[PDB]
Parts: C-alpha cells; structure tokens; sequence
C-alpha cells in the first residue's frame, strides 16, 4: 500500500533426508527455517498548479 | 445336608476371550485382547479317586 513503509520477503529452506524403508525402523522427519528480508518504501510526490487565464 | 448345588468339582471361567484395545499406528498397528479364569473349584476332594501307573 502506499501509506507503508517496508516491504517483507520471507524465504524457507527446508531440511530433510529420506531413508531406506523398514516396519519397525524410527521415522525420519522433516523440518524448515525461516529468514526475512525487509526494503524500505519511498514515496515520490510531484504536482501541478493551472491558472484560468492559462 | 448342604445348600450349595453339591458341585464337586467346577471350572470357574470369567470369560473366554476380550478384545481389549486396537492402536493404530503410521507404519504398524497393534491389537490386544484377554481373558479371565479362576482355575478349576472341588469342593468335596472326599469324592475324588485318583490312580497314577495304568
């Protein structure tokens, strides 16, 4: 929007190895972090002043 | 002259067979099941013969 002032960007790296399967072998898990990033807004402003006789 | 039934002997059985629980797990599953049983009653051991060899 424009009455903001950053803007975020999220990025996830994921983590996981997949292992040989076994029935009674303990389940390997999945997981991910999270890092951001953050920009600032910048906001240009530029007018205009008419006249009647112009 | 007793008040009983005169059983000599019995066989006092709480139940032949429960199906206690299931529990389902992500690779197996598991099921339990009991049962119940006094053991065999005599009541007049006087009214017992028993012969060991023949």
């Amino acid at each position: 929007s424009w009455e903001d002032q950053e803007i975020v960007q999220g990025i996830v790296e994921p983590a996981g190895t997949a292992v040989e399967y076994g029935d009674h072998t303990n389940i390997p898990l999945t997981s991910w972090n999270a890092n951001f990033e953050r920009r600032t807004i910048v906001r240009g402003e530029l007018g205009m002043m008419v006249g009647t006789l112009e | 002259g007793s008040t009983d039934g005169g059983s000599v002997f019995s066989q006092l059985v709480q139940s032949k067979f429960i199906t206690l629980g299931v529990e389902k797990r992500a690779k197996s599953y598991v099921e339990d099941f009991s049962n119940g049983t006094a053991g065999a009653l005599c009541k007049r051991p006087w009214a017992v013969v028993r012969y060991l060899g023949i």
